[PDB]
């Protein structure tokens, strides 16, 4: 029951793919103008990690070479560090509207 | 004045499955010639063992030409 | 690997110069290339072009 | 009713840098004008392009000076025939399409331009057709239609022309029904496709260019995108 | 004329089965044919349009 | 969408070497084919079942097309 | 200082063909519109060529198509260069829309848009230059769909007898269709660059979808280099397919001249019109059929507003790639079907591959999306 759906969560994670280029669950993330002021609202080091990361696989994918097997970040060792910003950035856009309405 | 269409074709047909289905097509033109104007064609059996022979004419034909 | 310092020194150096032998390649390699293919094409069937039966005829 | 499909056969311009055989096309044509040109017709082919293919230029000019063309008017202008040498096409021998249905038993004959390029498959359509004549195992055959089983619908208002009248070739190549089939297969083809030996020089053209060029230009492609294949990164904060 | 499996007409453009009258049986026509004006003539003829 | 004005990086430094002293292709048959062996068993579990079953719904086609043309009575 | 960044032409030319920041990690499935352009200057110019020696005339347009392929100096090479260049045109578009769908693009909006009204110009470019040849197959080709087009209530039946210019196919019709197959493409050509604007101001997609606004290359001297070697792909296909097999793709029953009478049993059109001709036959209803291919390539316009994921590809979405595969799949069901007669088997089989075709493209992609929103803590 528990540990069955922790199955399917580490099995969907590494079938994914993006673990194998170095990446985490939040550095693919689709753009709106919410995850645009997430991204505005980081602090300095986690931005530079961010933009390192993603800069690596973006090498790695224009000559599609996967990282050797020892450096895939696993899961639950991941930072899932964009959620509470982003979370804040969808209630306050909530908010204008049902302020609004 | 006799063509090679002749000898290759009456060589080819001589003992194989276009031999079987050729009396297969005798049975059913007995099957026909002894009723009383059914609609069994008896057709069928014409077009796959022709075609089985003229594969194997079609083999060898154009060599001897 | 002596034999393409000269040719870089003599036929890559400048840019006029380069035009002007990748020009007189470019006729030089249509006649021989026509001939060779015209060869080729011969020599593939031997025995059914109009040519010959026709000096034949 | 059914579809029964052609076979396969070993032609001699079936591989893919193979032409026709120049001489085939030459007493194909001495079949299309014997025997085959009252009913059929192949109005988009002159005398003129016979004139390098298989014959000269003065046997042509005499092949096209034995017929008349009926050419318009003159200084009185009614008509006149003419022998024309090499601007007329093959003339029409029935001049309706239904003046051509009721000299026959209905079912005006297709002309024999496009018929290789235009029978969901090629000269072994027009092969099996003209070799396939047989006996019908109980079937209809309403008074004037023979059977023949390459055809759809199993009745053809054709009598079987291949070797009844032998034509007896110029070049004393002997007479069988295959051999004279083959060679009308043959120019029927040609009739189909006039370019089929300068398109296959230039396939084969075509092929020594792609091998020789194309290699070259993914070796560039690699050289121009050689920088950023080997690119390397590190990371610098303080 | 005289196609398919019902003896009569049929359309084979999307399988429309007509009978010998020209009536839709099976196909995706909602009409059948149409009947155009005539007039019998004792030569055994007939003025259509 | 201007070349220079695109985001804000620190932090990263690049090499990279000229294009004329690194060779063309580089050990073109020690990397290539395990390379694409690689993106080959990363692909096939979910590019070919769709079409396996298309191949088979073919053939099915064909062969009762043909077996419901032919009728085959007995009289 | 510089030519290329003053001068009012060079400026554009510079901003859209040299200094343009692209992303750095593309496939070769980044270069269809290379290869639509090229395609579209080569028919244009193989086009103008055919035009320069045609005869509109129903009593000698065949003829004058014979003439073309026959007596004029290498004019076969330029009618098969154009015909079998239409076909790979539809090949390099359909490989360009599904890049465009697969790799998430069509979160872009006024882009697809415009490519959605370029799918429409083609397609209907298609068609009139395939009656063109006024054959057995354009011609009855061109009366089908026509009452296609009749098919709409109370409005279609003058709209029909009007673009019939009266009651049948007619010399009218034929020319109408050769003024419209000449004048539609340049419409094509300057969509083109609306759709090349649109998509220079929002910015490319790189095949991960994550953002590349840090790794920007220009686009001179590493695309224009692997878009030439693409085009060289491109032209080594369309010369072997002009220069050995012409028959692999041409209709045999176009041949025979249009008689008015005959109506083959074979009656299918050219090929990249069977994955939406089957679509109307598989509904034994009319309007439905009609209905449903409209909506059908206006599903394609409404494929932005149910994108409810929140990832942009589909390489992170392994479901929703393989409903995808299956997607593509059924589409080649549907291109088979339309290459078949209209029997039980095949009516069955046609009828389920429509209803898994809306079925797989409006609902069980935007289900996947949702099972990995909700898979993955979102
Ligand atoms: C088609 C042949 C099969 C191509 C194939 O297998 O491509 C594999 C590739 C895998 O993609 P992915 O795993 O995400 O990327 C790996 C990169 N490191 O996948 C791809 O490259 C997919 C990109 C092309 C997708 C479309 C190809 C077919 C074109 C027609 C699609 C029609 C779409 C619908 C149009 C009408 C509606
Ligand atoms: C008059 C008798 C002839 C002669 C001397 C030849 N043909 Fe044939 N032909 C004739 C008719 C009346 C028809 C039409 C039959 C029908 O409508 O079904 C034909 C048909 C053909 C075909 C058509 C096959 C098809 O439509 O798929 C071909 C290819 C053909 N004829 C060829 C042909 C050749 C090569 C001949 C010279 C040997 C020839 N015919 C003679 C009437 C006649
Ligand atoms: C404005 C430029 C164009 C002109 C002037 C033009 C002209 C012609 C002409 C005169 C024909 C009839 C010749 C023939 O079919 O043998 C023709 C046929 C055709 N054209 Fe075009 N065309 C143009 C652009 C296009 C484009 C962009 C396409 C689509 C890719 C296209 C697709 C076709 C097709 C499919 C045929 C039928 C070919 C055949 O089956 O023989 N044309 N065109
Ligand atoms: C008339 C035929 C078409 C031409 C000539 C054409 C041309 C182009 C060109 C030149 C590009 C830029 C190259 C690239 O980005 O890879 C492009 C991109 C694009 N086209 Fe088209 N296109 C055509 C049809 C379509 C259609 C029908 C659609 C779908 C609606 C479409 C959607 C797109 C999208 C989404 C992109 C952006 C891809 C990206 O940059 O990531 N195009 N097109």
């Amino acid at each position: 029951s528990s540990k069955w759906l922790e199955g399917i969560r580490k099995w969907y994670y590494n079938a994914a793919g993006f673990n194998k280029l170095g990446l985490m669950r939040d550095d693919t993330i689709h753009e709106n103008d919410d995850v645009k002021e997430a991204i505005r609202r980081l602090p300095e080091n986690l931005y530079n990690d961010r933009v390192f990361r993603i800069k690596r696989a973006l090498d790695l994918s224009m000559r599609q070479q996967i990282l050797p097997k020892e450096q895939w970040t696993k899961y639950e060792e991941d930072k899932f560090y964009l959620e509470p910003y982003l979370k804040e950035v969808i209630r306050e856009r909530k908010e204008r509207e049902e302020w609004t309405k | 004045l006799v063509d090679p269409l002749t000898t290759v074709r009456e060589q080819c047909e001589q003992l194989e499955k276009c031999v079987k289905a050729r009396e297969r097509l005798e049975l059913c033109d007995e099957r026909v010639s002894s009723r009383s104007q059914t609609e069994e064609d008896c057709t069928e059996e014409l077009f796959d063992f022709l075609h089985a022979r003229d594969h194997c004419v079609a083999h060898k034909l154009f060599n001897s030409l | 690997p002596t034999l393409t310092a000269r040719l870089y020194s003599l036929l890559f150096r400048r840019t006029s110069t380069f035009a002007l032998t990748i020009v007189v390649g470019a006729l030089f390699f249509e006649r021989a290339f026509d001939q060779g293919a015209d060869a080729i094409y011969e020599h593939i069937n031997e025995g059914k072009l109009w040519k010959h039966i026709k000096h034949k005829y | 009713d059914l579809e029964l499909h052609p076979p396969s056969y070993p032609w001699s311009h079936r591989g893919l840098l193979s032409s026709l055989d120049h001489t085939s096309i030459r007493r194909g044509f001495q079949v299309y004008k014997q025997v085959c040109s009252s009913c059929h017709s192949m109005d988009y082919v002159a005398y003129r392009h016979l004139v390098g293919v298989c014959y000269t230029e003065d046997e042509a000019k005499a092949l096209a000076e034995e017929v008349e063309v009926q050419d318009g008017p003159n200084e009185d202008g009614e008509m006149f025939m003419r022998p024309g040498k090499l601007s007329d096409y093959f003339p029409k021998p029935y001049p309706n399409p239904e003046a051509a249905r009721a000299a026959n038993n209905g079912a005006l004959p297709p002309d024999l331009s496009y018929i290789v390029r235009a029978r969901h498959g090629g000269e072994d359509y027009v092969f099996s057709l003209l070799t396939g004549y047989c006996e019908p195992p109980r079937v209809s055959l309403r008074e004037g239609l023979y059977f023949n089983p390459y055809f759809p619908g199993q009745a053809i208002g054709m009598a079987p022309p291949i070797y009844n009248e032998v034509l007896e070739f110029d070049d004393g190549t002997p007479a069988t029904m295959s051999q004279v089939a083959k060679d009308v297969c043959t120019f029927l083809r040609w009739a189909a496709e006039p370019e089929h030996d300068h398109r296959k020089r230039m396939g084969l053209k075509m092929l020594l260019m792609m091998g020789l060029l194309l290699p070259l230009v993914y070796a560039m492609k690699r050289h121009k995108w050689s920088v950023l294949k080997s690119r390397k990164l590190a990371y610098r904060p303080p | 004329a005289n196609a398919g499996d019902f003896g009569g007409y049929y359309c084979p453009c999307h399988g429309s089965h007509y009978d010998a009258s020209g009536r839709i049986r099976k196909g995706p026509a909602p009409l059948n044919l149409e009947v155009p004006s005539y007039e019998f003539t004792s030569d055994d003829m007939v003025i259509v349009g | 969408r201007q070349f220079g004005h695109l985001t804000r990086v620190r932090h990263v430094i690049t090499y990279s070497l000229s294009p004329f002293e690194q060779r063309a292709f580089p050990h073109y048959f020690s990397k290539g084919i395990p390379n694409v062996l690689r993106r080959t068993r990363a692909c096939i579990l979910r590019v070919a079942p769709p079409f396996v079953v298309f191949y088979l719904v073919y053939t099915w086609g064909t062969q009762e097309f043909e077996k419901s043309k032919r009728k085959n009575p007995a009289a | 200082i510089n030519i290329r960044k003053t001068h009012p032409l060079m400026k554009i030319v510079n901003n859209a063909f040299i200094d343009l920041p692209a992303p750095s990690n593309i496939s070769s499935w980044w270069n269809f519109g290379s290869l639509l352009g090229i395609c579209l200057i080569l028919q244009i110019l193989t086009g103008l060529f055919l035009a320069m020696h045609y005869t509109p005339d129903t009593t000698t347009a065949f003829s004058s198509v014979t003439h073309i392929c026959r007596d004029v100096n290498y004019g076969w090479i330029i009618r098969y260069m154009h015909a079998n260049g239409a076909s790979m045109f539809f090949i390099c578009l359909f490989m360009h829309v599904g890049r465009g769908l697969y790799y998430g693009s069509y979160t872009f909006l006024e882009t697809w848009n415009i490519g959605v009204i370029l799918l429409f110009a083609t397609m209907a470019t298609a068609f009139m230059g395939y009656v063109l040849p006024w054959g057995q197959m354009s011609f009855w080709g061109a009366t089908v769909i026509t009452n296609l087009l009749s098919a709409i209530p109370y409005i279609g039946t003058n709209l029909v007898e009007w673009i019939w210019g009266g009651f049948s196919v007619d010399k009218a019709t034929l020319t109408r269709f050769f003024a419209f197959h000449f004048i539609f493409p340049f419409i094509i050509a300057a969509l083109a660059m609306v759709h090349l604007l649109f998509l220079h101001e929002t910015g490319s997609n790189n095949p991960t979808g994550i953002p590349s606004d840090t790794d920007k290359i220009p686009f001179h001297p590493y695309y224009t280099i692997k878009d030439i070697l693409g085009a060289i792909l491109l032209i080594l296909i369309l010369m072997l397919l002009v220069l050995f097999t012409p028959d692999l793709l041409g209709d045999p029953d176009n041949y025979t001249p249009a008689n008015p009478l005959n109506t083959p049993p074979h009656i299918k059109p050219e090929w990249y019109f069977l994955f939406a001709y089957a679509i109307l036959r598989s509904i034994p209803n009319k309007l439905g059929g009609v209905l449903a291919l409209v909506l059908s390539i206006l599903v394609l316009v409404i494929m932005p507003l149910l994108h409810t994921s929140k990832q942009r590809s589909m390489m992170f979405r392994p479901i929703s790639q393989c409903m995808f595969w299956i997607l593509v799949a059924d589409l080649l069901t549907l291109t088979w079907i339309g290459g078949q007669p209209v029997e039980h088997p095949y009516i069955i089989i046609g009828q389920l591959a429509s209803i898994m075709y809306f079925l797989i493209i409006l609902v069980m992609m935007p289900v996947a999306s949702i099972i990995e929103n909700n898979l993955l803590k979102w």
